[PDB]
């Protein structure tokens, strides 16, 4: 929601009065599924990661 | 406080009206400025003196 | 989702039995909540249709409408889309619709705001109804489709003028996009839009603007075609280009109109525009006599808003004559000037003063029963410019004039 949507469905974001998200930081115990998330995101989204 | 101030506003108003009565004109016979501004000549030329001066 | 359909059909009877239902609603509501998924939107279809249907039979709805809002408060977006679009279609209507908008606070709410606002009052109560439609359109821009969208923007317009307002007429007006007038569909509509913009601008006592609008509508293929359409608009275009005060855009607009071939078909109005194009003294009376009747006949009206134009026209006339005298006469007197402008010593001095105040000529009077002076105040430098400019122009006469002399010698002998 923060990342994908604010692009293909931000055209209406302004209708709430809120800039798209800025940044997102994973942070967790070594092995919580962080590095595997960046892979999953760039694999599905696909744009310019 | 705002009342006594009207005197200022009134003054600025009179000065303008005059400047507009003589704006386009020459040798405008002063009785005309009077009846237009609707005031006695004596204090008109009383002021026009002040303005010229 | 079979039993979702099947047991529905089963309960359809079961309800329709007790519908022939207030108590029979519950055991269905629960079975639709125990699911929550694909079949849940089919359960939403069928259950939300029967619940609405129960309402229609007897109606018996005082609780339904509100019952549904409570039930609708319990929620399944697309299940609710129809559930609200089905309950959309007088005292009973008020509170029910209040519940529909109440719950929908997305394309359904607006279309119940049309109905609610206009239908609820449709009269003096406009102030109360139209209160709602002073908004709701604002951020629904991309959600609505421009037909409906713009459509009740126009409603906002006419309700705002009948409200007797202007501001929100102004802002609510300019929010319209002409670009949407590439589409012939919306092009049919916009006639409304401009017509209002006229009404407004008439209220504002603008004219030139009015003429630009009437111009624009007059550019419509639909009314280009029909000869009985474009006449009464074309006329008005004239009359307003006449009433507008002399200025930049007035000229080229008037000049362009005079060129329009269609304007030939009109006759007296033709003489009017041609009468303000050319530079000559107007003499008011003859004008009034010749054109008074033909004017008044057109649907210049009463002695109120319309009649008020009669005074303008006189002004424009004065500005016209005083506007040309400035061209020819280098100096002028008083009496004769009054005679030329018909008006006495007063109607003149006043007209001249207003022109110089707002500034529309350079004239300086010599009062003592004497002379108006229209010549600008140049200085040695100004006079010299004319001489310097004259010298230059002569050169080209002396240079241009050379090639002809030679052209003949070569072509002659
Ligand atoms: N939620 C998960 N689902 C499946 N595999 C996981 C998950 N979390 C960790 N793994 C395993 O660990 C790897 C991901 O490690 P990672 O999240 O990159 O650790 P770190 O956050 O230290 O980089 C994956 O390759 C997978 O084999």
């Amino acid at each position: 929601e923060v990342i994908e949507l604010p692009l293909t469905n931000p055209e209406l974001f302004q209708r709430v009065g809120i800039i798209p998200p800025k940044g997102c930081l994973l942070y967790g115990p070594p092995g919580t599924g962080k590095t595997l998330l960046a892979r999953a995101v760039a694999s599905q989204l696909d744009c310019n990661f | 406080i705002i009342s006594t101030h009207l005197a200022k506003l009134y003054d600025n108003l009179l000065e303008q009206n005059l400047i507009r009565v003589i704006e386009p004109f020459s040798r405008v016979q002063i009785e005309h400025i009077s009846s237009l501004i609707k005031l006695s000549k004596a204090d008109v030329e009383r002021k026009l003196s002040q303005m010229i001066l | 989702g079979s039993e979702r359909a099947d047991g529905r059909i089963v309960k359809m009877e079961v309800d329709y039995s007790a519908t022939v239902l207030q108590e029979v609603i519950e055991t269905l509501l629960s079975l639709e909540k125990q699911t929550r998924t694909a079949s849940d939107m089919v359960s939403t279809s069928r259950i939300l249709v029967a619940v609405v249907k129960m309402c229609y039979e007897a109606k018996e709805w005082d609780l339904l409408n509100e019952n549904i809002m409570l039930l609708s408060k319990r929620r399944q977006a697309v299940a609710k889309m129809v559930q609200q679009c089905c309950t959309y279609v007088d005292l009973p209507i008020k509170l029910r619709l209040i519940d529909t908008l109440r719950m929908v606070t997305e394309i359904e709410r607006a279309r119940l705001t049309k109905t609610l606002a206009t239908i609820k009052e449709q009269n003096g109560d406009v102030k109360e109804a139209a209160s709602i439609l002073q908004e709701l359109q604002v951020e629904t821009y991309g959600s609505m489709e421009k037909k409906e969208r713009v459509e009740f923007i126009l409603e906002q317009m006419r309700l705002c003028l009948a409200v007797k307002d202007y501001i929100r007429t102004q802002i609510i007006s300019k929010k319209i996009n002409t670009k949407f007038f590439q589409e012939e569909n919306t092009e049919k509509l916009k006639l409304k839009y401009y017509n209002l913009m006229i009404q407004l601008d008439q209220h504002e006592g603008s004219y030139l603007s009015i003429c630009k609008h009437y111009r624009a509508i007059y550019d419509t293929p639909c009314i280009q075609a029909e000869s009985e359409k474009w006449q009464q608009a074309l006329k008005s275009v004239v009359l307003y280009v006449i009433l507008a005060p002399f200025d930049n855009e007035q000229s080229d607009l008037v000049h362009r109109i005079s060129g329009d071939k269609k304007l030939e078909e009109i006759p007296k109005y033709k003489d009017l525009l041609k009468l303000f194009t050319t530079m000559e003294l107007m003499r008011w009376s003859t004008l009034v006599e010749d054109y008074g009747m033909e004017l008044r006949k057109g649907s210049f009206g009463s002695t109120e808003e319309g009649e008020k134009r009669w005074k303008d026209l006189k002004n424009r006339v004065v500005e016209h004559n005083i506007r040309i005298m400035a061209k020819y006469y280098t100096r002028i007197t008083m009496k004769r000037m009054a005679q030329l402008l018909d008006l006495s010593v007063d109607e003149s001095e006043a007209f001249l003063s207003n022109l110089v105040v707002n500034k529309t000529i350079f004239a300086k009077v010599d009062r003592l029963a004497g002379i108006i002076n229209f010549q600008r105040p140049k200085d040695p430098n100004n006079l010299l410019n004319d001489w310097s400019q004259k010298l230059n122009s002569l050169m080209s006469l002396v240079n241009k004039t050379t090639h002809l002399i030679a052209k003949e010698e070569m072509i002659h002998n």
